[PDB]
RNA sequence: AUGAGUAGCGAAAGAGGGGUGAGAAUCCCCUCCACCGAAUGCCUAAGGUUUCCUGAGGAAGGCUCGUCCGCUCAGGGUUAGU
RNA sequence: GAGCUGUAAGCAAGCUUUGAUCCGGAGAUUUCCGAAUGGGGAAACCCACCACUCGUAAUGGAGUGGUAUCCAUAUCUGAAUUCAUAGGAUAUGAGAAGGCAGACCCGGGGAACUGAAACAUCUAAGUACCCGGAGGAAGAGAAAGCAAAUGCGAUUCCCUGAGUAGCGGCGAGCGAAACGGGAUCAGCCCAAACCAAGAGGCUUGCCUCUUGGGGUUGUAGGACACUCUGUACGGAGUUACAAAGGAACGAGGUAGAUGAAGAGGUCUGGAAAGGCCCGCCAUAGGAGGUAACAGCCCUGUAGUCAAAACUUCGUUCUCUCCUGAGUGGAUCCUGAGUACGGCGGAACAAUUCCGUCGGAAUCCGGGAGGACCAUCUCCCAAGGCUAAAUACUCCCUAGUGACCGAUAGUGAACCAGUACCGUGAGGGAAAGGUGAAAAGCACCCCGGAAGGGGAGUGAAAGAGAUCCUGAAACCGUGUGCC
């Protein structure tokens, strides 16, 4: 029940995707700001 | 049945009651689906008692340890 | 699975299933997580029948709306199971 | 403070003076159906139920601060109070001090 | 609001008979005619994500129309030891 | 304590005074991802091993637990080295791993624009920002002090000193402290030197290893030697004051209960809470609702109460623990590469920081009062622990505004960090109002429908679903004069 943006681009998930935003602290601060934001979708 | 009752039974047989009782629900599902289903409020009933038993279940085996 | 009862959810009833029905296959939903075998298990003990094939398919949920909202259907799992020359599962249509 | 079955009376509205019984009560909106009281008609499409159809003549709810009980003794309004008859709370009438 | 009922509405071949229908240039059927054919044919990728089938529909949408649609709504439909 | 099955319709089927729905305390269940931790991975998924169980003649299948890394404690073994040791293995570990409250506070690093009308330092500014550590508060803390007195005596915070001294291309600007007035108010423990016990080198002695007594000090104290005084019926305490569990009473918090008095008459009206003529209650004239403006209609308010269960505080009992004061001053102690000096940068006689070398004294002893040299005055360094007064609130409860009232007030009064835009970090809207009550238009007529005209409901239908009021631009129909 959500809306899905090219299911299929590996590097898409490979740059902008969930395990690559928690692989450094950098990352991990973006994240932490859209969870601050309220934002409904983290990450690719 | 009511609580009080269910803590009357013996483990064992409380395990036997909540067998017969999916087996009811597992008919009152197929009926619902083929169209034979009067008393809707049966399967809700039958959930909450399989429930009941379970919980009389597990509070014995917590108090044994 | 622990008991069967979990793995079968309901019958379908349509017209490519009472097609198939007389060919002595029945189509069920199927928890979504089972596999074959536990299928073929379950319908074994259930039924007291004889079981030959089993073949699943995965579904997708549709997209709906009523008024403004929109949302998505629950995903299913559809069983079709042949029996040998044995019994006949009175799904009592 | 009044409940299905009471004898009340009717103080405020077109129906003032009017008395009659009441037939439901719906507590989450404060309102509550008395019989020949406040008296509508619903101009109803045919269907399944009432197949014909037609305007019908019913009742409709009026607000539960609108109606006070009868005192059982002299037949006049009374306000409601609360007392422990027998490890039972009743409700009683001020006026007079008998039950309900 | 004005410009203004103005500019647009692009190739490229259609014509008639019948039907449906409140309504037909435009939808369905028939007949003839015409166009592609190292494709405008067959299959099958990437990608899309129900757009597929049946019934209903005439708000909106479809550079005109619409009884039609990739549009709307209800049901359905995807079966592997190779 | 009588209805109920959320929003929220409908449409079925049911539950409930042998007491439901609902509210509060305590429990049970809690799929998958996520620090994610059996291995892998494009987060929401794949693939395993071990033990036990279900099932098959057996293979195949299923269920329940365990299986990451690091650290600590051990236990063994034990690469180099034989032991040892790196390590390995084994065990025991509610250990730690991540999040956040965009706040408060400790530590480390650390801009530039700007201004100085230019620019030379400076200012901006130890600010923004980044990194690490936390706690409900946090470093701060009981004088080798202020200072010059008739001295005060820990720390912290507010007023004042004072925008002064001072520092400043002494220009912009930066900018103290002490005294005095207040808030809060307690100070302690160790090391050292001595006594007793065991061992471990040494030959007994000796001498260190440990454990119990000992003792916390500067107009010096302690040790030490000798006196009284005690080991309790007294004192103290888990908040520092070494250390350390329960039990009873009281007040709260997390549901609630009770709770006075008008249908007054009469007028308008769709409806009376309004007008007029009368009464009542008040420890209650807070507030909201009800067909219009209610103290007396409802929910309530003042005042009284109330807790099975969790919690927060107090008080008492219980519990636990515990000597001080003298005379001396023969002889020992009072905090080691430190106090201070050089050597460089850092910083910037110079000043300090850090390193880079050095290097005392120790009661008849030292350190200070801008330097040095002497007088006098205060203090006792190189060990540790301490509440309160202060800072801030993501949250919860009760309230309050000469605060906003739908272009305002939060970006967001409405399914808003949504819809949309972007590859991504990120950016970021619009949109409230029928009626008291759906009573939300049966039926007739034109029309395929939409939409109308009657009929009906209603106080109102010109209140009929973007349905309160409804301005202007803009668009039309009729007409008096030209």
């Amino acid at each position: 029940m959500k809306r899905t943006f090219q299911p299929n681009n590996r590097k898409r998930s490979k740059v902008h995707g969930f395990r690559s935003r928690m692989s450094s602290k950098n990352g991990r601060l973006v994240l932490a700001r859209r969870r601050r934001k309220g934002r409904k979708v983290l990450s690719a | 049945m009511k609580a009080n009752e269910i803590r009357d039974l013996t483990t064992a047989e409380i395990e036997q009651k909540v067998k017969s009782l999916k087996e009811e629900l597992f008919n009152l599902r197929f009926q619902l689906a083929t169209g034979q289903l009067e008393n809707t409020a049966r399967i809700r009933e039958v959930r909450k008692a399989i429930a009941r038993m379970k919980t009389v279940i597990r509070e014995r085996e917590i108090a044994a340890n | 699975m622990k008991d069967p009862r979990d793995v079968l959810k309901r019958p379908v009833i349509t017209e490519r299933s009472a097609d198939l029905m007389t060919e002595k296959k029945y189509t069920f939903e199927v928890d979504v997580r089972a596999n074959k075998t536990e299928v073929k298990d379950a319908v074994e003990s259930i039924f007291g029948v004889k079981v030959d094939k089993v073949n699943i398919m995965n579904y997708k949920g549709k997209s709906k709306r009523v008024g403004r909202y929109t949302g998505m259907t629950s995903r299913r799992r559809k069983a079709i199971v042949k029996l040998t020359a044995d019994s006949k599962e009175i799904e009592i249509f | 403070h009044v409940k299905k079955g009471d004898k009340v009376m009717v103080i405020s509205g077109k129906d003032k003076g009017k008395q009659g019984t009441i037939l439901a009560a719906f507590p989450k909106k404060d309102r509550v159906l008395v019989e020949g009281v406040n008296m509508v008609k619903k101009h109803s499409k045919p269907t399944q139920a009432n197949p014909q159809g037609g305007i019908s003549n019913q009742e409709a709810p009026i607000h539960v601060s609108n109606v006070m009980p009868l005192d059982p003794k002299t037949g006049e309004v009374t306000r409601v109070g609360y007392k422990v008859e027998d490890g039972k709370k009743v409700r009683v009438a001020k006026k007079s001090g008998q039950v309900l």
